[PDB]
DNA sequence: AGTACCTAGCTTAAGCCTCAATAA
RNA sequence: UAACUAGGGAACCCACU
DNA sequence: TTATTGAGGCTTAAGCAGTGGGTTCCAGGTACT
């Protein structure tokens, strides 16, 4: 812009950016031409980037935390900008660069879904490890004590594998565990024959499995026994696991398919995933492409594509011309074959390296399902949360939707018989609930006198609650049978 | 309206109130009718006459204007429960209990509630069993 | 952290190709010759050693709790 | 945890059968061939040499879904002929082509390594 | 007489499909034939489509009143 | 349990007496003791009563000999010292003091007055209205056979009264319950309060009930309830002990102040103005009243909506393989929830297998119900001998496939977000859908999570089976349209399926017929025999499409002249899609016409074939489609971005000339040259000129990267199938990304006087105030990506206000008219029943089978009219080419058919001019149950009808055969007066189409249907309208709130706050408007205008 | 020492204040 | 000579559609 | 002339889409022995 051959639109210029890629952010310079895409679709990434896997610090060996997640094998970008040198991406890189189609083969990544090649999972492409870690104080109030738990002193045991445990009442690395089993062995002595301590233990998460990792004893601060287990699960990519490129383009896996059912280059190239045509239009992803025709340059050249978004000394067709002299097609097509049938495609597939993300969302952390379990103190409907086997909220908007359906039935069993099926004994006379003495079939309502004119009525639980706390307002909601 | 060569047959208004203490409840129905049609279906989408239909003949059915809220939905004969059903619940319940108000038990949130089958769809008939179309029966 | 024993894409052995690869990059090789001279032709495997991090020598700054 | 073992695409368990014999009903000379263990490899084959046949007048396979592992050949043949000699001598055919390609290369073994 | 439509509506198929189907898996004699059928939601069709599900539908008018309707007198869908 | 059960038919509410408090309360002698236990053991008389509950598990209530799981809790009581105000009865214990005299304790307003016989007339049955007129007119009553005594006025200082007389005295609630003890019982009906279930002195709390332990479960962790209870009757002893030994001056007030205090913060925690109650622990108490109100409270959050058994949660991912009434489950899912079946001989083999199996196996079973309800548990291995299942036995087996479910995904807008689907297993941990099913639900496959609901009774399995299975609402009542159609890949793929130059040989096409379902097993005869026996894509879609419909669509790159100008019917760019008997003539398909616009082709499928067989060609499109995709393949890259170096140019001089043109506009505006346009200053005509000239070169430029797209161009592909992207997206993308807009101005000057520090002060042209001049191919600026980032910016925060603005217009409308419903009589009724509509939508037609007709008498002049419905019974070669000999000389020979015929015309021009009296804008597209049109077309092709030839049907039998039809068609029943004009009124509009469209001329000329084809016609006329008429015990009111609250969520104040203003009654609307229209001259004139 | 125990913004309905016809 | 359950609340933060 | 009863302007609650996971916190203070 210091230039006075021109007009130059300005000469009393007083500072100059340093470099215009500098606006952005420490998940904004992760973006490789970002100014080739969406805005909203920066944003999306600058998002899940936050989300990515990979080797999140270097010393994650001995630290304890609690939700840890590690790619095996990451990988720094082929494709990078100048500002993933000073973020030190580099150094602990999250994702792993993939040679990825971009087509529609047989319908399985539709609508942002993708399909992994299942032979390159097998090779540890995107295998990751989650860690676990799970901490339990002894106190002394009643004293708890870490020690092996047994049936004929101990009270409240689950029916877990207690013999995982030492002596000391804690689990050593290396052992399997799965759900509700007990990884420390705490038992509270009762303040008041035949058990004399209740147990207090410890067990995984219900839907989670692994390997225990480490355990670390240690004294905490107020002169206590505190131990830290961590736990070692190893995550296989699988149907349902969150991928997401650079450019805000995420995805579940739809399927995996073999290295002899995906498609393949005339080199015998097979992608390891493939992501949807329709993913790229309405998004304008533009840098998606062009990062994958970049990253088909920098690997066949070999060295690393610079993707600072305002570098005019890159551009779309010299990254074609260089494409096209190592003996590929300049816009990054290629001739592809069916891997059921050998026959070769009809369009050719736009397929190259570019850098995805593996996300904290995998399908196994979120899959959860309820027959009949625990409920609420307070009412006995189903609990919160699927760890701790809780069931699914049938909602107001829900309730309004099966009423539009015209389905009573099924309305009322949600409501009534699926959450809380309850009954009470109610006079006949006044609506308020009776005593209801049901081995000795003597049913009465005292204040009204009345010994036999008591019915029953099926009521849900939570609305006896609610009638009960109305007539702890000194309301009475009389229910009556006529 | 009344004013020199103003047609007082086809100038209307956007203001639903003023239509409503000008013109009266059918044509504030027609109105309310007209803007909803407009707000709907700017962006060239449709809905069925039917849907706008019953929004504004509920809406219009009690004489004065019933605005979708606490002020207009609480304020008429729905009983108790299906009002404290859909907002100030204690309040609602406590006037019901100040003046003995009775809920005949007929909306389905009533008998939501209550755990009943609700009259609605499959409930809103009884069945009985035929005696004499069993007798052919093995 | 340490470097893939084969490429992901094909299968090709690269496990045995890193410690070569660093002995060729400080014989000042450029990367696409030193990825030459190690027979790695298709672009899979190519970046298998192109966009490689070695996080275990970073790992092993760190001494072992058990020794 | 849901995910299926991987010898599952390939080993039959206890009770199913290898190849399934269905006849077709709406057309006559047509059976359905339901082979549980296998996929697109030999489906493929199988169809192109049965293709191959003037005797055949529809030969088609499919996977019904890729996450189970079963094929369905559909093969309707002349009314002189039926589609079980049919599958025979497709699959006689595959395997007398494929002795003929396997000698062949060791032959062209022989002849590239003695130069 | 009757003024309520001849036709039954998929709320009262709906609920007398239902009814049946619990009746026949609750060992109630079977108005039709089967053949092999096992399943009562089949059964509960079979009979539907022969007319013959021993179901009175007592369709309640607004105004207190209510109409008696069997099955077989009732217009079905399919 | 000897009880009957029956249910509850009538709730009477009511105030609580003091006496009816005390004598059902267990705890006799009330509660004096604040410890909650006492030597280890519950207290009896303290909190937790033994006799008010169960204490702890697996024991016992000394009341009610039950254990925890069936004692309801039974209910003590606190004997006050001091009567307190109820704080939720205190606003009504203000308004009853100011109607009853103070000291006479008799109505303010004499009850021997006509001003009373008034009131109870007018508020005759209802209590609310009684008190707010008793009220109204007892304001500003000062004296009373009546006292002479005035009486005060009442102030409220937070918990306290003041009776002020205009002295003022601290207005005890003692005063005030003998004061409303002595009111008569008359009085109390005046006041609108039953005495026997509200007497006004019940509404002083002089008797506080302690609820039972369940409605304050411990955990040693005492509820705050309970803590609040320990200091209503620490409070209440503190009371009791001075008044019988203090007997202090002010210690009693302050003490009393305390007591009403606790009292109301039990029953409400939140008055205007007051301190909370709080704990040492620094929380403030949950109340009675905060344990309801709110949507995560009693009745909101534990009634209306609550957690629910037999369900599961996972991640969605695509199948293509799936019917669309399919879901595929997990296997772990699946073992884990279970149905109920009753054994029956029947099944007794399979289920007594399951139960051998056990829970470990997945195909097996968890649990045996027994016939008097005991439970046996196959998680724990029992013997052989409770293994044994006989006849009315319960097994809960696990789901297996083919099991019914309800699949749900959150936000439920409408009724297709929760529809039935049936159970496949497959391996992996994720539920598998159909692509055409996530349109309904508003789903994709990055992370969405969707909900699986059991029904586990066989009567709800039932009908949710009749009722709410996917293939049963492919065409919603919303829109009369359906809500599934064909997703992207398949889309895609059949638009490149369908041209005319798809060419399959032998191999292919057997390939393909192997994924029909439907198919009959022939293959059919190729379109090109020789040289190549070679099949089109247009024949095995022509096998794909269902029965014999009849289906005329326009594919989007349609010309306009091509329908006026030659080759109409013959379409150069295959461009008319033509379906006769089933099969595709001619045409391109996209979402025109497979998608999900009304009168597409799966529209029509349903309405003619029914929902199974629409069900197969929904997964017959798919699996036929996705495997020639796999030959033919699709893609997109940098290839399909690019243009040629000509359209680079001419883009670029697009720009430069635009640019040009900006600055000319910038030099006339600062040389004061730029004369203002009327009706706006010059800031505003600038914006104007600028905008209107970035406007023309976004589109001259976008036109100029349309033209450079080629046939093989992927983003063309996808655009011109409607499967993905738009023409905005393409001239993004390869010409220029245009002019950010911030609240729809450009951007703003957010520095002083400057967008950025990069450009000069007062710079209004294009790339200082946002306008992008790259293509995001070329890249942006950094000035141009910093304003995109604005523009995505807001973007974003709409889409959030939008979200969280619209889920509660959506909740109010669902809860104002979710008792509304069509009765048995065929009218439309509220829970009060209370008529609404007379008919459902004035016609008494359900809106799922109405269709987009189109008037032929609304339109046409006179003279066109009469030519093309008038039958012309004179001119004697026209009727034998048009009619049989004997007809035409029938017609000719008889008066009496002319007469009629000439009737017949009469009638349909009174139908015209009530036509135009109904719609006087002449709009003749209506919405209409039978498509007549269509129906004819279906006529001529069953029968074969061939229009060059004399038919055989007498125009007389059309007269009388349409008579007949409209006598048959009944909306309203009844033989009075006032039911056939009800009938006439209902069946106005279809009776005249259906007279328009099936009169003597136009079956004559047009038409040419036989006898047989008319005798057909008729009948499926009478069916199809008897087959839309709404259903008795429809839901109206909740699909009208949902069809009107969905469309809310994806939207001159207009959109969502302008509905937001119109659902509730705005006094002051945002942009109110008057629309004046104006008569003679002005009209015409603009200066008198 | 261990511990008993006693204590930011919106819209809208509803309630509450000063100035003008009207009979005393 | 298998003696069979789950547990509270209040606030905040983050993520997801 | 003058109170008297009617109708226009001020504060203050009551609302404000859903699903999971994690973290912290739910008590010191002198007496007294
Ligand atoms: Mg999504
Ligand atoms: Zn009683
Ligand atoms: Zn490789
Ligand atoms: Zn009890
Ligand atoms: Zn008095």
């Amino acid at each position: 812009d210091l230039q006075e051959k021109e007009v130059a639109y300005c000469s009393t210029y007083t500072h100059c950016e340093i470099h215009p890629s500098m606006i952005l952010g420490v998940c904004a310079s992760i973006i490789p031409f970002p100014d080739h895409n969406q805005s909203p679709r920066n944003t999306y990434q600058s998002a899940m980037g936050k989300q990515a896997m990979g080797v999140y610090i270097t010393n994650f060996h001995v630290r304890m935390d609690t939700l840890a997640h590690v790619l095996y094998y990451p990988q720094k970008p082929l494709v990078t900008t100048r500002s993933m040198e000073y973020l030190r991406f580099r150094e602990l890189p999250a994702g792993i660069n993939s040679i990825v189609a971009i087509a529609s083969y047989t319908g399985y990544n539709q609508e942002d879904s993708v399909i992994m090649n299942r032979s390159a999972v097998d090779r540890g492409f995107f295998r990751s490890v989650f860690y676990r870690s799970y901490k339990e104080q002894e106190s002394k109030k009643q004293e708890e004590v870490f020690e092996k738990p047994t049936r004929e002193t101990c009270q409240g045991m689950r029916h877990a594998i207690y013999d995982k445990l030492d002596d000391d009442g804690l689990i050593a690395p290396g052992v399997r565990v799965s759900g509700d089993d007990v990884i420390i062995g705490k038992t509270v002595t009762l303040p008041e024959r035949r058990y004399t301590k209740r147990d207090c233990s410890t067990f995984l998460r219900t839907s989670e499995t692994g390997i225990v990792d480490q355990v670390m004893v240690t004294l905490n601060q107020e002169g206590y026994k505190f131990c830290k287990i961590r736990v070692r699960s190893v995550r296989i990519p699988q149907i349902g696991d969150k991928f997401a490129s650079r450019h805000g383009q995420k995805g579940t896996c739809g399927i995996q398919y073999r290295q002899e059912d995906m498609p393949f280059t005339c080199e015998g190239i097979t992608p390891d995933i493939i992501i949807n045509p329709h993913a790229i239009p309405s998004r304008m992803t533009i840098g998606h492409l062009i990062e994958c025709l970049q990253g088909k340059v920098s690997a066949n050249k070999g060295e690393i594509g610079d993707a600072t978004p305002f570098n005019d000394a890159v551009n779309v067709q010299k990254i074609s011309n260089l494409l096209s002299d190592y003996g590929y097609h300049l816009r990054g097509n290629e001739v592809l074959y069916n891997g059921f049938t050998g026959r070769k495609i009809t369009s050719q597939i736009f397929i190259g390296p570019t850098y995805y993300q593996r996300l904290k969302h995998m399908v196994d952390d979120k899959i959860h399902s309820r027959a009949r379990g625990p409920i609420q103190i307070l009412n006995r409907q189903p609990m919160e949360g699927r760890s701790r086997d809780g069931g699914l909220r049938f909602g107001e908007m829900e309730r309004d939707c099966q009423i539009a359906h015209g389905a009573a039935q099924f309305l009322r069993e949600r409501l009534f018989e699926a959450s809380d099926p309850y009954q009470v004994h109610v006079c006949n006379l006044c609506g308020i609930m009776a005593i209801a003495n049901t081995r000795t079939h003597t049913y009465e309502c005292r204040g009204c006198r009345n010994k036999t004119q008591i019915s029953l009525v099926r009521m849900p639980y939570a609305c006896k609650l609610l009638f009960q706390e109305l007539m702890s307002m000194s309301i009475a909601p009389r229910m009556m049978s006529v | 309206l009344s004013e020199k060569d103003v047609d007082p047959v086809r100038t209307t208004s956007n203001d639903i109130v003023e239509i409503f203490t000008v013109l009266g409840i059918e044509a504030v129905r027609k109105a309310l009718e007209r803007e909803l049609y407009h707000v709907i279906s700017f962006d060239g989408s449709y809905v069925n006459y039917r849907h706008l239909a019953l929004l504004c003949d509920t809406m219009t059915c009690r004489g004065h204007l019933m605005a979708i809220t606490r002020h207009g939905v609480n304020r008429q004969d729905t009983g108790p429960l299906m009002k404290c059903s859909f907002e100030e619940t204690v309040d609602v319940l406590m006037e019901a209990a100040a003046h003995g108000e009775s809920d005949p038990m007929k909306g389905v949130s009533e008998n939501i509630m209550l755990g009943q089958l609700a009259p609605a769809g499959t409930g809103c008939f009884d069945l009985l069993l035929d005696a004499e179309k069993c007798k052919y029966g093995m | 952290m340490i470097i893939p024993v084969r490429c992901f894409t094909c299968g090709k052995i690269v496990g045995n190709k890193w410690e070569a690869y660093l002995g060729l990059l400080q014989a000042e090789y450029t990367e696409g010759d030193a990825l030459d001279a190690l027979g790695l032709k298709r672009y899979c495997c190519r970046r298998m050693l192109l966009a490689h991090v070695d996080l275990i020598e970073k790992l092993l700054n760190y001494a072992p709790l058990e020794k | 945890m849901n995910a299926p073992p991987a010898f599952e695409s390939f080993l039959l368990f206890e009770g199913e059968k290898k190849i399934t014999i269905n006849k077709d009903t709406k057309v006559p000379n047509a059976c359905l061939f339901t082979i549980n263990k296998e996929d697109h490899t030999l489906g493929n084959i199988i169809k192109s040499q049965l293709l191959k046949d003037p005797q055949v007048l529809f030969a088609g396979y499919k996977v019904p879904h890729p996450l189970e592992h079963k094929i369905i050949i559909r093969v309707q043949t002349t009314p002189d002929y039926s589609p079980q000699e049919a599958f025979t001598n497709a699959i006689t055919d595959l395997i007398s082509e494929l002795s003929l390609l396997e000698e062949r290369f060791r032959v062209a073994i022989k002849d590239k390594q003695e130069g | 007489k009757r003024i309520t439509t001849p036709y039954m509506t998929k709320y009262e198929r709906a609920r007398v499909l239902g009814t049946r189907a619990l009746q026949i898996a609750m060992c109630a004699p079977v108005m039709v034939e089967l053949e092999g059928e096992t399943d009562p939601l089949l059964i509960a069709m079979k009979e539907l489509k022969a007319r013959k599900i021993p179901i009175i539908i007592r369709r309640y008018l607004p105004d207190g009143s209510y109409e008696d309707w069997g099955v077989d007198e009732l217009i079905i869908s399919d | 349990s000897a009880c009957p059960l029956r249910t509850i038919k009538r709730v009477q509410f009511g105030v609580l007496s003091p006496d009816e408090l005390k004598r059902m309360s267990v705890t006799e002698g009330g509660i004096k003791y604040p410890e909650t236990t006492e030597g280890g053991r519950p207290k009896l008389g303290g909190l937790m009563d033994p006799r008010q509950g169960v204490i702890e598990r697996t024991g016992r209530c000394q009341t009610c000999a039950g254990n925890m799981t069936e004692c309801p809790g039974h209910f003590g009581h606190i004997e006050l010292a001091k009567p307190v105000f109820h704080v939720g009865f205190l606003v009504k214990t203000m308004k009853v003091l100011r109607c009853v005299c103070f000291f006479c304790s008799k109505l303010l307003v004499d009850s021997n007055n006509p001003k009373i016989k008034d009131i109870l007339a007018k508020s005759k049955g209802q209590p609310k209205k009684r008190l707010t007129h008793v009220y109204d007119l007892c304001k500003g009553k000062n004296i009373c056979g009546g006292c002479g005594r005035y009486q005060p006025r009442i102030r409220r200082s937070g918990l306290e009264l003041y009776a002020e007389w205009k002295k003022k005295i601290l207005l005890s609630p003692e005063r005030v319950h003998e004061i409303f003890k002595r009111i008569s019982d008359e009085e109390c009906f005046v006041l609108g309060m039953e005495p026997r279930y509200a007497r006004p002195e019940w509404m002083i709390v002089t008797v506080l009930p302690v609820p039972p332990l369940s409605v304050r479960p411990a955990v040693r962790n005492q509820d705050d309830l309970t803590h609040k209870l320990a200091d209503i009757v620490k409070i209440n002893n503190q009371l009791r002990r001075n008044e019988q030994n203090g007997a202090a001056a002010h210690v009693i007030a302050e003490d009393v102040k305390l007591l009403q205090f606790h009292v109301a913060t039990m029953v409400d925690n939140e008055l205007p103005g007051l301190p909370r109650a709080m704990q040492k622990s620094g929380r403030p108490l949950k109340s009675l009243k905060q344990r309801l109100k709110g949507k995560e409270g009693r009745v909101r959050g534990n009634l209306m909506g609550k957690r629910v058994d037999f369900s599961a949660r996972t991640v969605i991912t695509p199948d293509p393989n799936l019917s669309i009434d399919q879901v595929g489950v997990p296997r772990s899912i699946a073992a884990n929830m279970t149905f109920a079946e009753i054994v029956t001989p029947f099944n007794i083999d399979r289920l007594q297998e399951l139960v051998r199996r056990g829970n470990s196996q997945y195909p097996g079973a968890k649990y045996i119900i027994r016939d008097n309800g005991d439970r046996i548990d196959l998680r724990f291995h029992p013997k052989p001998s409770d293994l044994h299942l006989q006849t009315g036995y319960k097994v809960e087996r696990h789901m297996c496939d083919g099991d019914i479910v309800i699949f749900n995904r959150q936000p439920t807008l409408h009724k297709m977000s929760m529809m039935g689907h049936r159970v496949r297993i497959l391996p992996w941990s994720t539920f598998r859908l159909n692509l055409s099913v996530t349109t309904p639900y508003n789903a994709d496959f990055d992370g969405d999570e969707m909900n699986l609901h059991l029904p586990q009774s066989l009567e709800t399995r039932a009908e949710i089976q009749e009722l709410a299975m996917v293939p049963r609402m492919i065409v919603t009542p919303q829109s009369n349209r359906p809500v599934m159609g064909i997703v992207q890949d398949t889309l895609t793929a059949v638009r490149k399926f369908t041209k005319r130059d798809v060419f399959l040989e032998r191999g292919e096409v057997m390939n393909l017929l192997m994924f029909l379902s439907t198919w009959d097993g022939k293959v059919p005869q190729p379109a090109i025999l020789k040289p190549r026996p070679l099949w089109t894509g247009k024949q095995i879609f022509s096998l794909i499409i269902p029965g014999h419909i009849n289906c005329i669509r326009t594919h989007s790159t349609h010309p306009d002249d091509e329908d006026s100008g030659p080759y109409k019917h013959i379409s150069p760019g295959d461009t008319k899609v033509v379906v006769e008997n089933g099969e595709l003539i001619m045409g391109i398909l996209c979402k025109k016409s497979l998608g999900t616009s009304a009168g597409s082709l799966v529209h029509i499928s349903y309405l003619e074939m029914g929902h199974d067989i629409t069900r197969l060609f929904y997964s017959n499109i798919q699996t036929v489609i996705n495997n020639w995709l796999l030959i033919e393949g699709h893609t997109i890259g940098i290839g399909d971005s690019i243009a040629d170096s000509k359209t680079y140019q001419d883009i670029q001089n697009t720009i430069k000339k635009a640019k040009q043109d900006v600055i000319e506009v910038i030099e006339k505006a600062h040389n004061n040259e730029l004369e203002p346009t009327p009706g706006n200053t010059l800031r505003q005509t600038f914006e104007n000129q600028v905008n209107r000239i970035l406007n023309d070169a976004r589109d001259k430029t976008g036109s100029s990267a349309q033209k450079s797209l080629s046939e093989y161009n992927n983003f063309k592909s996808m655009v011109v199938s409607g499967a993905k992207g738009s023409k905005i997206n393409i001239s993004q993308v390869i010409a220029v990304v245009g002019q950010q807009n911030v609240e729809g101005k450009r951007i703003p000057f957010g520095f002083k006087h400057r967008t950025l520090p990069h450009f000069i002060k007062d710079d209004y042209g294009p790339e200082s105030r946002g306008f992008v001049e790259n293509s995001y191919l070329a890249g942006l600026t950094p000035t141009e990506f910093f304003f995109h980032a604005m523009g995505g910016r807001e973007g974003l925060i709409d889409t959030a206000v939008k979200t969280a603005e619209t889920g509660y217009i959506q909740r109010r409308l669902i809860k104002s008219m979710e008792s509304v419903m069509v009765k048995y009589d065929a009218t439309v009724r509220n829970s009060i029943n209370q008529v609404v509509q007379l008919r459902y939508g004035e016609d008494g037609l359900a809106g799922e089978s109405v269709e987009f007709q189109n008037l032929a008498t609304l339109k046409p002049s006179n003279k066109a009219f009469e030519k093309k419905f008038r039958f012309d019974y004179t001119n004697e070669r026209a009727l034998r080419r048009t009619l049989q000999e004997d007809l035409v000389k029938d017609v000719l020979s008889n008066a009496h058919i002319q007469n009629e015929l000439e009737r017949e015309f009469e009638r349909m021009r009174e139908d015209r001019e009530v036509l135009r009296v109904i719609f006087p804008t002449g709009d003749s597209k209506v919405v209409l149950p039978c498509n007549l049109l269509r129906m004819i077309w279906n006529a001529q092709k069953i029968f074969h009808i061939n229009p060059r030839l004399p038919s055989d049907l007498h125009p007389i039998k059309v007269v009388e055969g349409v008579k007949e039809l409209s006598k048959k068609l009944v909306i309203v029943n009844g033989d009075d007066p006032l039911s056939r004009q009800a009938q006439e009124n209902a069946t106005l509009l279809f009776n005249i189409h259906l007279r328009s469209t099936l009169c003597s001329r136009r079956m004559a000329e047009e038409f040419r249907l036989s006898g047989e084809a008319f005798d057909w016609l008729l009948g499926e006329i009478e069916s199809k309208f008897n087959q839309a008429i709404a259903h008795p015990g429809e839901m109206v009111g909740a699909l009208a709130a949902q069809s009107l609250g969905e469309p809310a969520t994806q939207m001159v104040t207009l959109g969502v706050p302008r509905l937001k203003e119109l659902i509730n009654i705005s006094k002051k609307p945002k942009t109110p408007s008057l629309t004046v229209f104006l008569l003679g001259q002005s009209a015409r004139d603009a200066e008198r205008a």
